[PDB]
């Protein structure tokens, strides 16, 4: 879902 | 540059564009909505065409009527509605069974399908009328399908995914089939025709790109390909330099230009997998002249790329095409119907032919077992799970319910008296042989046999084999724990003359069938993987075939016996005198069950006393040995000392259980249902009583988690005025019992409150009820 | 998603 | 508290 | 397009068969490395189950449950030979050959049975056990199935210390020294030990690891063996002259960690240089001023540090900060921004004249990729799902790929732009000019690849440094600039 | 001695010891005289026989009542 690593 | 008359060449001197008007549709079928896309300009404008689709797979149009057709993939029928949702009507209301693809030949006003479950290409009428199939030879999962109808080509195109992919052309006849793209494809998914230059566009939903290429395979480009874009596109369909696909693993329908690939853009989203899409536009069907308008073939006219004529003669499944080539006759030859799960093909006889279009398949079975034949009116008869019988006729039409078999159980077997018009089942549910009638426009249906007590009854029926002259029905039976063995037995068809014929080592005993010509039982034991052969005397036995895996159905035509292996999966053809030369008719074919041969039997050949003395009863005939006939009633009803006329049954006694209420004669001779039993849904009865001057039957039912279910009801014998008797107060626990007073018309019952009890009365036709008693 | 329709 | 099916 | 299912080996004549059933069937044989790929059937052959092979006479045996057949071949080629077919072998689904008699199992009949190997036989098969639920495959447990004297293997080698071979010892059919095999790196002149691969190739981050990938797609070995860190690695950046990746750590919500581990032969665990800074979502070195540059999301600011830690310095606040690309021969450094508004930011290496080079049409650009042999500059948007390219004033935007999926990391070496996409959990690559070859460098990844970089044995832009002189005349910090050495102040006051 | 219908055997296991050993003694192998579908067992100490109660299967065992040497 979210821009995350 | 120059285009077709279609189209107009603009101001930049080498882009056309259509002749004008008719703002062209877009059409996408999604699961549960065929939705329109009307391209008025630049933007989009969305609807559902039809409002009652339970899951539409394929779409095509036709140019001259204004008509979308549609397959739908749960009903197992094609439909058709006008443009504007108007006169929604059926085209084929049975015999599909997974359409990947529809193609409509605006010019030969022809119907071209591919089916994946059947393996098949076929055609038919634009209206359903006349069904062929088309192509059978090396399809294996055939879905994309295309047509060129215009004179000079009149070519079709299919894409299969089997285990050597490729596309193929052939003649729309069928004649001239080659292959043309086999060289890099894994999954062949949708094919498109570019009319005004020649072109097919097809897709790949394994490699994902979009190519284009010419009819005879050489010329192809790729439109696009090594680009994330394609996820798993299911159908193409092109318009004025661009194509439109549906992607069934991202959801949407997409454009792009049609040369380049480029200018890429979503049409729209979708809830549900986008599955087959459409324009409709006259330039999507370009006109010709029709070559088969002066033809005077019977039945299908099929244009075919063949240069003098452009056309050729075809004629549905069951006819030959006469050596006039213009005139085509019924195939009255037999063939075998070879019932499985999920649907009962009609294979010929000839082992050399692979065909299985001897009949339009009956696809949606549910549960297959068994299957039954009348030859006059050509109607095919199976028993369906909920307790009813079905029919159609083997050409696809008249596909109805016929009548509701038994309101206790589903019925397993079948066999259908063709002299009487009388068909003969067994219901292992409720443990019993029955009847019910063909002739006539209202049915009447008796259980013949029953399980009481003795070695003679039925225990578990599985098979039944009907002799129409000399009168005797023949079944197979499992037996019964402390009762009767498992057997072979048979009765006269009134059910008068119980006997047992062959009993020993059957203990996974299979489906019986009977030779008439040769009087010869036959029955497969699968305990023992053999089939055995028996005198319907019951003297001579003898293991005609060793060796089997799981036997399931088996039938005797003609020097031949065929029996289907359901473990092998295999159909095989002996010698009924001896295994001897052992054929394979199919093979590699799973869910394998009962078979019968479809043949000419007529009235004439054999004749019995119902079918010389019609009218005589006044409900039910049924034929007893040496030529007599005994008359019968239907559930609730006995027969008039007079012998022909029925009445309701005076006396018998009523068994009241969980599932249903039902009646016994007194007189254990009689194994008839002496009352129309009381089931179904909502019935869960402790106590039943009689009121037997007015003609009703009260009981109670018992529902502790849903309410509505709790009360008394009434309801003739007859199955008439079934009506609510108390319904209002009842306590926690239900009616626990129940009296009637026949004389005074009071009725006495027990509410079972938590920690109370009461005792009530209520008048009959009457709204005074009191309580009696009131204890702890 | 596997290819048959169904 | 009773019989049903 | 090939799926091969059932793998068989022959120690003794060298080869490897294995069967496949998808589209276009057929038994294919090859070497013990998969180099010499032949056909031994292709016709007549839909869906075969099983193969099995007698060492003492050379045969494969096969089984097909969608034909019913039960077959045999030579390891050389020729014509197939029906040992058993009919309708009573309906799925044969393993096979296996012992002395003169084969033996196999069927599912429908739930039997294991045993006939004579010999095609043409037509005794009936004895069944060794029956209703058995769930058959799949038979093999033999036995000394004489598995020869291991060298006579009997044909003087195979590998037998003896593993042929000398380091990794890996695959014997050749005809030829008496093994071709070793190298699990990670390539292999020396010595022709039996394996060492780094001394060449160019993409290093990418994993969970747990820095991981290593060739440029070839045809090459599947690994230029160097995974390195194992502590935490989830997010970024990381190559340094030539000391032969080290600078690479970043998650640990916790909030705790970011920088460290830096050699590609040597001591390859010793990795080397923190910092402790409790924040979140840090990109790093690039400067090869020319040695300062590492990095990003840290969680804290809004992009700072700079000494390759040894020591003088660290803020070089601008930014709302979202990803990827950090530096240009120090023109004295320039870019960064991503993907906050409340997305755009791309140029600054001198001092954090001087900041200025936005492109900011519009942007909302999640997560990679970026500077190209000095073309002068271009490369960003990747996760949102709009598109790589673009640009001159470095941003005038000449171009796409380049349409639909990237979810990017992150992005680098360009040669002619071709390498990314990794958190959605498919793969590295695709295309061409820099147009995006045309677009091919799968991984299989789907069983975590999420979570940066890229190259590795390069050539000396990049190698401009004179004018920092070094008198430390640039700077008190503290100073770092190269479009005119000249800027100086910078520390973080750890006010200034 | 016991039997295990799951598997189509009849297996010992020895009380003596404190390690226990098991062993399979009749399976079911295509012929008439192996083991169907065990239902009960009866065993003869002396004179070293063993008696069972075979349902039999669709396969060439039948319904029986068989023995067998407790070997
Ligand atoms: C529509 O088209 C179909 C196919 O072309 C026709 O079907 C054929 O019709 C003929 C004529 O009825 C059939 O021939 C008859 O077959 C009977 C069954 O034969 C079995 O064994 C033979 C081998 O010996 C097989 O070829 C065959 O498949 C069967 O397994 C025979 O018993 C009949 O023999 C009788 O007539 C002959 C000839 O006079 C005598 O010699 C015999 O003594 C005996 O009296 C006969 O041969 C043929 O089998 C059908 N083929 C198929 C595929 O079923 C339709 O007739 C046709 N319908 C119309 C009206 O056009
Ligand atoms: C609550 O209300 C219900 C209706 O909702 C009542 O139910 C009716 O009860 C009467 C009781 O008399 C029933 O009438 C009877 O019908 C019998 C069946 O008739 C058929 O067969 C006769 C030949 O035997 C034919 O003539 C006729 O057309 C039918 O084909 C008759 O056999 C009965 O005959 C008796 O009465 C007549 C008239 O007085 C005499 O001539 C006869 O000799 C004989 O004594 C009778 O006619 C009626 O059918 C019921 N209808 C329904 C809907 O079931 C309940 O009675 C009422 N509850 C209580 C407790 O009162
Ligand atoms: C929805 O669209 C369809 C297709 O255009 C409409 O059907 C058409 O309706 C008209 C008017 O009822 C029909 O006209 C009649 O044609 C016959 C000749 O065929 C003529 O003899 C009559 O006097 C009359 O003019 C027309 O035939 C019919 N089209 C077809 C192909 O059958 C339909 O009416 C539209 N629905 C609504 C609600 O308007
Ligand atoms: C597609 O939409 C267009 C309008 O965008 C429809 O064409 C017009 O429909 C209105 C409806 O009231 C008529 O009054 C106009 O005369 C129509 N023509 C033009 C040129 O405006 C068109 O019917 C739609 N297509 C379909 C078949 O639904
Ligand atoms: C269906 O497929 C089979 C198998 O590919 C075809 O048989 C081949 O036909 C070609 C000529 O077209 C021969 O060269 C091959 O030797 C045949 N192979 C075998 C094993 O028979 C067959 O022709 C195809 N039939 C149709 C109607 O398409
Ligand atoms: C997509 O459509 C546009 C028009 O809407 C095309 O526009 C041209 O694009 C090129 C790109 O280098 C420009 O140089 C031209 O000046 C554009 N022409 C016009 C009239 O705007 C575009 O070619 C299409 N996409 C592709 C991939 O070709
Ligand atoms: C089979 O179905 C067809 C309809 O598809 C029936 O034919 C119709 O029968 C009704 C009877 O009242 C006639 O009014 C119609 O004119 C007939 N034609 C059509 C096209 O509806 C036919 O009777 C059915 N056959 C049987 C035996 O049920
Ligand atoms: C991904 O990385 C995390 C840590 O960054 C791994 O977590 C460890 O998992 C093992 C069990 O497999 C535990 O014993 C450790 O204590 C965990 N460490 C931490 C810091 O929580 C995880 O296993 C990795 N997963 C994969 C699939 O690579
Ligand atoms: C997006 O970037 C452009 C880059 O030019 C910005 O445009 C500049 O805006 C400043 C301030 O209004 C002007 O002084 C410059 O003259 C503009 N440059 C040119 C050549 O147009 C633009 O403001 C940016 N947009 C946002 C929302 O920050
Ligand atoms: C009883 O049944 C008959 C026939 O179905 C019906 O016509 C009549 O109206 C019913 N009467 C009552 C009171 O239920
Ligand atoms: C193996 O492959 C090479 C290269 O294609 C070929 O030249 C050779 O003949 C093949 N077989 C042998 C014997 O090496
Ligand atoms: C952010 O910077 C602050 C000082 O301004 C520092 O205390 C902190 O460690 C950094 N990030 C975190 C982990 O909150
Ligand atoms: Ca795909
Ligand atoms: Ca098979
Ligand atoms: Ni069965």
């Amino acid at each position: 879902x979210x821009n995350x690593x | 540059c120059a285009c077709d008359p279609e189209y107009t060449l603009e101001s930049d001197g080498r882009t056309c564009k259509v002749t004008g008007s008719e703002n062209p549709l877009l059409v996408v079928a999604s699961r549960d909505k065929i939705i329109v896309d009307n391209i008025t300009a630049h933007t989009h404008n969305l609807y559902s065409l039809v409002q009652d689709v339970s899951f539409v797979v394929a779409l095509d149009f036709d140019s001259v009527t204004g008509r979308v057709f549609w397959s739908d993939l749960l009903q197992g029928k094609t439909w058709s509605v006008f443009q504007n949702g108007t006169d929604k009507r059926v085209v084929h209301d049975s015999g599909l069974s997974v359409t990947e693809m529809i193609a409509v030949d605006w010019i030969g006003r022809n119907l071209y399908w591919t089916d994946y479950a059947l393996e098949t290409i076929e055609v038919s009428k634009i209206d359903g009328s006349h069904r062929t199939v088309l192509i059978s030879k090396n399809v294996t999962k055939p879905r994309g399908l295309a047509l060129d109808p215009r004179m000079g080509d009149n070519v079709m195109f299919w894409s299969d995914w089997g285990h050597h992919p490729r596309i193929e052309r052939a003649s729309m006849d069928g004649t001239m089939r080659t292959v043309i793209v086999q060289e890099k494809i894994y999954w062949p998914c949708g094919l498109s025709i570019d009319y005004p230059n020649r072109l097919i566009y097809f897709m790949d939903a394994y490699l994902d790109y979009i190519e284009f290429c010419d009819y005879d395979g050489h010329n192809r480009r790729q439109v696009i390909a090594s680009d994330l874009v394609l996820h798993h596109p299911h159908a193409l369909t092109l318009f004025e330099d661009f194509v439109y696909w549906t992607d069934r693993g991202t959801r949407q329908v997409m454009q792009a230009n049609k040369w380049h690939g480029g200018n890429q853009s979503v049409v729209m989203y979708s809830v549900h997998q986008p599955l087959g899409i459409t324009a409709i536009h006259p330039s999507r069907q370009p006109p010709s002249r029709n070559p088969c308008a002066s033809a005077s073939c019977s039945h299908l006219c099929l244009l075919s790329a063949q240069a003098p004529r452009h056309y050729s003669c075809a004629c549905p499944s069951g006819w030959n095409l006469s050596d006039d080539s213009v005139n085509c006759v019924r195939g009255d030859q037999p063939f075998l119907m070879s019932v499985r799960d999920n649907i009962i093909f009609g294979i010929s006889l000839d082992p050399e032919v692979k065909s299985n279009d001897a009949m339009v398949p009956i696809s949606g079975i549910q549960h297959g077992y068994d299957v039954e034949f009348d030859d006059s009116e050509q109607f095919i008869y199976w028993v369906e799970n909920p307790g009813e019988i079905h029919r159609v006729k083997t050409d696809g039409s008249n596909r109805t319910v016929f009548a509701p078999l038994s309101l206790l159980g589903s019925s397993l077997g079948l066999a259908l008296d063709w002299v009487s018009r009388n068909i003969y089942y067994t219901t292992p549910a409720s443990r019993s042989i029955e009847v019910l009638t063909l002739k006539g426009d209202t049915r009447y249906g008796k259980t013949l046999i029953a399980n009481d007590g003795t070695p003679l009854g039925v225990g578990f029926p599985v098979g039944i084999a009907v002799d129409p002259a000399r009168g005797k029905l023949y079944w197979s039976d499992h037996g019964t724990d402390s009762g009767v063995p498992a057997k072979i037995a048979s009765a006269n068809m009134d059910g008068t003359s119980l006997k047992i014929l062959f009993t020993g080592n059957l203990q996974h005993l299979e489906v019986v069938t009977l030779d008439i010509q040769e009087q010869k039982l036959y029955w497969a034991v699968t305990s023992r993987g053999v089939i055995e052969r028996g005198n319907v005397d019951g003297t001579e036995r003898m293991i005609l075939v060793h060796h089997l895996a799981h036997p399931w159905g088996l039938v005797v035509y003609g020097s031949f016996l065929y029996y289907s292996d359901e473990q092998y999966e295999v159909i095989e053809r002996v010698d009924k005198s001896s295994g001897n030369n052992k054929v394979v008719l199919r093979d590699n074919v799973p869910y394998l069950r009962g078979l019968r041969v479809y043949h000419r039997r007529n009235a004439a050949d054999s004749s019995n006393g119902c079918s010389n003395n019609p009218n005589a009863c006044q409900q039910i005939c049924l034929p007893v040995p040496g030529g007599m006939f005994s008359c019968a009633c239907a559930s609730g009803f006995k027969l008039s000392p007079d012998g022909r006329s029925c009445s309701p049954y005076n006396s018998f006694m009523v068994v009241s259980m969980l599932p249903a209420v039902r009646g016994f004669s007194l007189e254990l001779s009689d194994h008839s249902e002496a009352m129309v039993p009381v089931a179904g849904q909502g019935r869960n009865v402790l106590h039943a009583d009689v009121d037997v001057a007015n003609g009703f039957i009260y009981w109670c039912d018992f529902s502790s988690s849903v309410r509505s279910s709790n009360g008394i009801r009434r309801i003739k014998p007859d199955g008439s005025n079934f009506t609510n008797v108390v319904t209002y107060g009842i306590g926690a626990n239900g009616i626990r019992g129940v009296a009637l007073d026949w004389a005074a018309g009071n009725l006495y019952f027990t509410n079972a409150f938590v920690y109370e009890t009461l005792i009530e009365v209520l008048r009959i036709n009457t709204t005074y009820r009191r309580v009696l008693l009131k204890v702890s | 998603x596997x290819l048959x329709x169904x | 508290x009773e019989e049903x099916x | 397009v090939d799926m091969p299912r059932h793998i068989i080996v022959d120690p003794k004549h060298r080869y490897l068969f294995w069967a496949d059933y998808g589209q276009k069937p057929k038994i294919e044989r090859s070497f013990l490395d998969c180099t010499n790929r032949t056909v031994l059937v292709s016709e007549g052959i839909v869906t075969p189950r099983g193969l099995a092979m007698d060492h003492d006479t050379g045969y494969i045996y096969w089984v097909d449950d969608s034909l019913d057949l039960i077959a045999r071949i030579h390891l050389d080629g020729g014509e197939s030979q029906v040992v058993r077919y009919g309708s009573r072998y309906p799925t044969p689904y393993g096979i296996t050959v012992f002395g003169e008699s084969i033996i196999w199992v069927d599912r429908n009949l739930k039997k294991v049975f045993q006939a004579s190997k010999q095609p043409g036989n037509t005794d009936p098969p004895v069944v060794i056990r029956d209703k058995i639920n769930l058959l799949r495959d038979v093999t033999i447990f036995d000394e004489h199935a598995q020869p291991l004297s060298p006579a009997e293997l044909n003087n195979n080698p590998c037998l003896q210390s593993n042929g000398g071979c380091s990794h890996f010892c695959f014997a050749l059919p005809e030829l008496p020294t093994p071709r070793c095999g190298c699990a990670f790196g390539t292999l020396g002149n010595d022709g039996k030990s394996c060492a780094t691969s001394q060449e160019d190739f993409l290093i990418y981050s994993l969970n747990n690891s820095l991981r290593s990938l060739h440029f070839d797609p045809r090459d599947h070995s690994l230029p160097f063996q995974v390195i194992s860190v502590a935490g989830t690695a997010i970024a990381l950046d190559y340094d030539r002259r000391n032969n080290r990746i600078f690479f970043t750590q998650k640990l916790n919500s909030l705790r970011g960690q920088i460290s830096y581990v050699s590609l040597y032969s001591g390859s010793s665990s990795p080397t923190v240089l910092l402790s409790n800074i924040g979140v840090t979502d990109g790093i690039a070195f400067d090869w020319i001023n040695r300062r590492i540059y990095y990003s840290d999301f969680s804290n809004q600011t992009i700072n700079s540090m000494a390759e040894d830690g020591s003088n660290r310095a803020v070089i601008a606040r930014v709302s979202k900060p990803r990827a950090i690309v530096l240009d120090p021969c023109r004295g320039y450094m870019y960064w991503t921004d993907w906050g409340t508004n997305a755009k791309i930011e140029r600054a001198t290496l001092g954090g001087n004249f900041r200025v936005p080079i492109v900011n519009t049409s942007l909302v999640w650009p997560n990679g970026l990729a500077l190209d000095l042999e073309t002068d271009l500059l490369y960003w990747a948007d996760a949102s709009l799902q598109k790589i673009e390219r640009s001159t470095l004033t941003g005038t000449n935007r171009e796409v380049v790929v349409s639909t990237a999926f979810h990017s992150f990391g992005l680098t360009v070496y040669g002619q071709y732009i390498y990314w990794t996409d958190l959605y498919t959990r793969k590295i695709y690559r295309a061409n820099k000019y147009d995006g045309s070859d677009l091919v799968a460098m991984t299989t789907r990844l069983p975590t999420q690849p979570s940066g890229i970089s190259t590795v390069v044995k050539t000396q990049r832009q190698q401009c004179s440094n004018p920092c070094d002189q008198f430390n640039g005349g700077c008190s503290h910090i100073c770092a190269p600039g479009p005119n000249g050495a800027e100086c910078q102040c520390p973080h750890e006051g006010n200034w």
